[PDB]
C-alpha cells in the first residue's frame, strides 16, 4: 500500500 | 512555475506501439512495460516509496489506440511528418584514463517515436552493460530518449552513437574519443 | 531503416503545474494528433476547448458529459495535489551536490592563452549558477557555458569555460551555487 500514483483516465472520442 | 508532473501517453500505428509514463520536471518517474504488464521505476528506490497499478495504464492505452484510429480517419488519413533527431554524445563526468565512466547518447527533438540506436566501439557494436530510456515528452510534442554505455577510458578507443530514424536518409553517427 | 509506410500518432498528456508548493495548481490536459495539438482542458477554463478544427468533435462530446467535467474540475485536488504529495519527499526535496573540478582544456589553440574549464556534474535539481573569478574579481567576459544538460537519470551537468591570458601569480576561481549547499563551492587554479 505504498502511496499510489493516480492516473487520469483517457476519454473515448466520438467519430 | 515551481514544478510540473506530466502523465504522458501515446499510441502509434501501424507499429502498434504504445507508451504510458509519468515524469517530474523532465525526469521520468516511471513507465509501464506494456509486454510484462508492469510498472518500471526510473530509479529503483521510487518503487519502494510509491506504487502504480500497471493495469490502469493498459486501459488508457486501449482507449488511445481506439482514438488514434478514429482520428486517423477524421483527418482524411493524414500521416505524421518525420522530424529527424538531433544527436549528441557526452560523458557524465570528466574522463580520467582507466577511471570507469559512462557515455550518454542524447537523442532529441524527433518524431515519430521510433528509432534505432547502437553503440559502436572502434566500429563494432557494444551491448555490454548498456541501457536506455523510453521516449520522453517535450513541450513541442516531439520526443527525447537517452542511451548509456559504461566504459573504461582509453587513448586508443573511438566511440560512435549510431542513430537511424525515418527522418534521416542515412545512419547518423556521432563519435566521441578521449 | 526500411518500412516507409505512413505513421499515425496520438498523444494524451496531463500536465500538473505547481506554484509555491501546492498553493496554486493548474491542470492542463492536451490531445495531440501527429504534431498538432487538437483539444485541451485547462483547469483555469473549466471545460474542454478545441485548439484546431480537428478537436471540435471531442470538445463537444466531452463537455456534454457532466460527470466527466466534474471529475476534471476536481482533478487539481484528487489528481494533481494527490500525486504531488506522493513523491514530494524524493523529488521536490531531492538534492544531490555537484562535483566540481577545474582543469585547463586538453586542447589549447593559442600560445600565451589558456582555456580553463570548470566541470560541474552529478547534481540535482537543475537550478544552479557557475561563475569565474580572476584574483577575486568576477570575469564577465570570455566565458563560454555549454548550458544545463539533463542527463536523463535524475542528474544534471554543466561545463563553463574561461578564455584567459595567464600571468604568473594570478588566481582563477570557479564558484558554484546550488540548493544542495549553503555556501558557494569554489575550486581554484593558479597561474
Amino acid at each position: 500500500a505504498p502511496p499510489a500514483y493516480e492516473k487520469l483516465s483517457a476519454e473515448q472520442s466520438p467519430p | 512555475e515551481e514544478h510540473v508532473i506530466i502523465q504522458a501517453e501515446f499510441y502509434l500505428n501501424p507499429d502498434q506501439s504504445g507508451e504510458f509514463m509519468f515524469d517530474f520536471d523532465g525526469d521520468e518517474i516511471f513507465h509501464v512495460d506494456m509486454a510484462k504488464k508492469e510498472t518500471v521505476w526510473r530509479l529503483e528506490e521510487f518503487g519502494r516509496f510509491a506504487s502504480f497499478e500497471a493495469q490502469g495504464a493498459l486501459a488508457n492505452i486501449a482507449v488511445d489506440k481506439a482514438n488514434l484510429e478514429i482520428m486517423t480517419k477524421r483527418s482524411n488519413y493524414t500521416p505524421i511528418t518525420n522530424v529527424p533527431p538531433e544527436v549528441t554524445v557526452l560523458t557524465n563526468s570528466p574522463v580520467e584514463l582507466r577511471e570507469p565512466n559512462v557515455l550518454i547518447c542524447f537523442i532529441d527533438k524527433f518524431t515519430p517515436p521510433v528509432v534505432n540506436v547502437t553503440w559502436l566501439r572502434n566500429g563494432k557494436p557494444v551491448t555490454t552493460g548498456v541501457s536506455e530510456t523510453v521516449f520522453l515528452p517535450r513541450e513541442d510534442h516531439l520526443f527525447r530518449k537517452f542511451h548509456y554505455l559504461p566504459f573504461l577510458p582509453s587513448t586508443e578507443d573511438v566511440y560512435d552513437c549510431r542513430v537511424e530514424h525515418w527522418g534521416l536518409d542515412e545512419p547518423l553517427l556521432k563519435q566521441w574519443e578521449f | 531503416m526500411g518500412d516507409t509506410r505512413p505513421r499515425f500518432l496520438w498523444q494524451l498528456k496531463f500536465e500538473c503545474h505547481f506554484f509555491n508548493g501546492t498553493e496554486r495548481v493548474r491542470l492542463l490536459e492536451r490531445c495531440i494528433y501527429n504534431q498538432e495539438e487538437s483539444v485541451r482542458f485547462d483547469s483555469d477554463v473549466g471545460e474542454y476547448r478545441a485548439v484546431t478544427e480537428l478537436g471540435r468533435p471531442d470538445a463537444e462530446y466531452w463537455n456534454s458529459q457532466k460527470d466527466l467535467l466534474e471529475q476534471r474540475r476536481a482533478a487539481v485536488d484528487t489528481y494533481c495535489r494527490h500525486n504531488y504529495g506522493v513523491g514530494e519527499s524524493f523529488t521536490v526535496q531531492r538534492r544531490v551536490e555537484p562535483k566540481v573540478t577545474v582543469y585547463p582544456s586538453k586542447t589549447q589553440p593559442l600560445q600565451h592563452h589558456n582555456l580553463l574549464v570548470c566541470s560541474v556534474s552529478g547534481f540535482y535539481p537543475g537550478s544552479i549558477e557557475v561563475r569565474w573569478f580572476r584574483n577575486g574579481q568576477e570575469e564577465k567576459a570570455g566565458v563560454v557555458s555549454t548550458g544545463l544538460i539533463q542527463n536523463g537519470d535524475w542528474t544534471f551537468q554543466t561545463l563553463v569555460m574561461l578564455e584567459t591570458v595567464p600571468r604568473s601569480g594570478e588566481v582563477y576561481t570557479c564558484q558554484v551555487e546550488h540548493p544542495s549547499v549553503t555556501s558557494p563551492l569554489t575550486v581554484e587554479w593558479r597561474a
